[PDB]
RNA sequence: AGUAUGGGAGAGGAUGGUAGAAUUCCAGGUGUAGCGGUGAAAUGCGUAGAGAUCUGGAGGAAUACCGAUGGCGAAGGCAGCCAUCUGGCCUAAUACUGACGCUGAGGUACGAAAGCAUGGGGAGCAAACAGGAUUAGAUACCCUGGUAGUCCAUGCCGUAAACGAUGUCUACUAGCCGUUGGGGCCUUUGAGGCUUUAGUGGCGCAGCUAACGCGAUAAGUAGACCGCCUGGGGAGUACGGUCGCAAGACUAAAACUCAAAUGAAUUGACGGGGGCCCGCACAAGCGGUGGAGCAUGUGGUUUAAUUCGAUGCAACGCGAAGAAC
C-alpha cells in the first residue's frame, strides 16, 4: 500500500505502551 | 444463447470506480458493466449509488442467457464494494457463495510513497 | 426544541357538528384568519355532499378522508453526494394534514362557479374513485 | 580474573541450495466502450482492440500470519526454509594456576544511509528532467511518464538527533507489580506456589536536582583511569599539515561586533488543535425578499454647488420627530 521503511517500530511500541495500561 | 445458468460474478471495487463483470465459472466472459457506461464521468462513479446500478444493468444483460446461479468474489477495497450484494439480492438472483477473494501480498514490490497533501 | 419536548395545542370542537377534524379542515383552509368564509365553504360544500346522498356529513367525510391519506413519505438524506431517497413512517397527524392540504388544493385547481361547489364536486369524485385528490397520493413513487 | 568436564536459549556472522504470495512484461480463450487519476479536472491509455477474468511462461526485489512488554550482537545492526564452518552468553559444583586485574594519551579494527571506481542485473519505487492543474506569481506541495540510484562481486569514503542527548570498572544503600534464559524447594497432587542468579520494563521511600525529573539498569553514597567545557556570532571558518580518484574528512585560530544568547517552570492571549453544552441556530410549518410599478436611503457619474457625517454582522425609512422662503 504505503511505505514506513522504520516507522513500524515507533507506531507498534505506542500501540502497545497504550494497551499495557 | 449459451444458458449455461451457471455464471459466477467478479465484483471489482475500487476507491475511484465500481467495476462489475459476470462470468461462467470456466472464465470466458458474458456480460460486464460499470458506473462510466451510465453517464456519471466523475467521482460520482466513487459513489456507491452507481455499484448497485451497474450490477442491476449486468443483471439485466445476463438475462439472456437466463442465468440464476451466482458466486460473488469481489476484489479491492472502497465504497460501493457491498453494494453490488444488494443488487443482485434485489434482482432475484440466487447465490451459492458469498465470500471476498482480495488478493494480500506476501512482501511485495516497494509501494509508492504517501501522499502528503 | 432542545431540552424539553413541547405538547400539540389543543383544538376546540366545532360549534354546528362538535367534530375535531371538521375543526381543524376549516382551519387549513381559513386564510387570513377569515374564518368565517372557511366556515360558509365548508359548511355548503358539506349540505351540497349530503343532500346528493342522505349520509351523516361526519362520518362520510371521516371515510372519504382516510381514503386519500399517505402512510409513508420521502426524506432526503445526504450522504457522499447522493439523493438517497427513503421512506419514512409518520404518526397519523402528520398524514392527515398531509390529506388535508392534497385534497385543498386539488378541489382549488377545479373551475366552478364558487368554492364550496367545487370542493363538494372534488369531495364526490375522490369518493367515487375518479377524483384528482386520489391521484395526487402515489405510493410506489 | 581465567582453564577442563556435563547441559540450555537465541533474526549473532560467512558460504551455498531451495519455496510460496504479490507487481510488471510476453502471447492465448471469451468479451469489449470507456479506463486511469483528483478537493475538481487535465496531461496519459483504448475500437490496431481498452479496463475486468481464466490458462501457460520470463525476470527482478522482499519474506504476509507467527511478531511479543520478544531475542542476539561492543556499536552500526540482524526475520521465508535447509545444509557446512564459526564467535559470544547463561547454567550445577568438582578440580586446577594462584593477583595472572581496571583504565588507557599515541595506534589499530569495525562502523546506517548517501556518494565514488571496475564488471554484471534492472520487476517495483524514484533525485535530475518533461507535461497538466492551483496560485497575482509556482520555480514546490497534487497528478501523468521517467534516467542515475536502490540489487550482486571486489575496493574507497569514515560521516548521522551514530541518542538512554547519560564514558569504562568496582562496593553499599526501603518496597510493590510484569516478562525472558537457568537452578533449588514445597503436595510434578494439575500449565501450581515459594526462594537464588543473569537480562529487560512500570510506580515509588531516603537522598540528589534550579526545575522537569533520577531513584539497585541512579542523575544516591564512595574509589581508579581517560575524554571534554569556560558568554553569543564570526566558526567547526581562513592558513598550514595528514588522508582520499573525487566529493571531502581530521587537527584548528584571529581581526571584528554585541550586552546579551540560554534552561526549567508560572499567568494571560492565540491556534486552518481536541471534547461537552446553549440559542427561531439547524429540522417541521406559515408568510416574505430576490422578478414588476412606485416611495425612501446609499454607492457611482454630471454640475456652480449637488453642505457635512454614519460604512461587515454592529452603515444604507441612519443624525433628519417631517429642505418651496
Ligand atoms: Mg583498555
Ligand atoms: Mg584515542
Ligand atoms: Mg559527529
Ligand atoms: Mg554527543
Ligand atoms: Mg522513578
Ligand atoms: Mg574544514
Ligand atoms: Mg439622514
Amino acid at each position: 500500500k504505503r511505505e514506513f521503511y522504520e516507522k513500524p517500530t515507533q507506531e507498534r511500541k505506542r500501540k502497545k505502551a497504550a494497551a499495557v495500561k | 444463447t449459451r444458458t449455461v445458468s451457471e455464471g459466477v460474478a467478479h465484483i471489482h471495487a475500487s476507491f475511484n470506480n465500481t467495476i462489475v463483470t459476470i462470468t461462467d465459472r470456466q472464465g470466458n466472459a458474458l456480460a460486464w458493466a460499470t458506473s462510466g457506461g451510465q453517464g456519471f464521468r466523475g467521482s460520482r462513479k466513487s459513489t456507491p449509488f452507481a455499484a448497485q446500478v451497474a450490477a442491476e444493468v449486468a443483471g439485466k444483460a445476463a438475462l439472456d442467457y437466463g442465468l440464476k446461479n451466482l458466486d460473488v468474489l469481489v476484489k479491492g477495497p472502497g465504497p460501493g464494494r457491498e453494494s453490488a450484494v444488494r443488487a443482485l439480492g434485489a434482482v432475484g438472483y440466487k447465490i451459492n457463495s458469498i465470500t471476498d477473494v482480495t488478493p494480500i501480498p506476501h512482501n511485495g514490490c516497494r509501494p509508492p510513497k504517501k501522499r502528503r497533501v | 426544541p432542545r431540552r424539553r419536548v413541547v405538547a400539540a395545542r389543543e383544538i376546540l370542537p366545532d360549534p354546528k357538528f362538535s367534530s375535531q377534524t371538521i375543526a381543524k379542515f376549516m382551519n387549513h383552509v381559513m386564510q387570513d384568519g377569515k374564518k368565517s368564509i372557511a366556515e360558509s365553504i365548508v359548511y355548503g360544500a358539506l349540505e351540497r355532499v349530503q343532500e346528493k346522498n342522505k349520509v351523516d356529513p361526519v362520518e362520510f367525510f371521516e371515510t372519504t378522508l382516510e381514503k386519500v391519506r399517505p402512510m409513508v413519505e420521502v426524506k432526503a438524506r445526504r450522504v457522499g453526494g447522493a439523493t438517497y431517497q427513503v421512506p419514512m413512517e409518520v404518526r397519523p397527524s402528520r398524514r392527515t394534514a398531509l390529506a388535508m392540504r392534497w385534497l385543498v388544493d386539488a378541489a382549488a385547481k377545479r373551475s366552478e362557479k364558487t368554492m364550496a361547489l367545487r370542493l363538494a364536486g372534488e369531495l364526490l369524485d375522490a369518493a367515487e374513485g375518479k377524483g384528482a385528490a386520489i391521484k395526487k397520493r402515489e405510493d410506489v413513487h
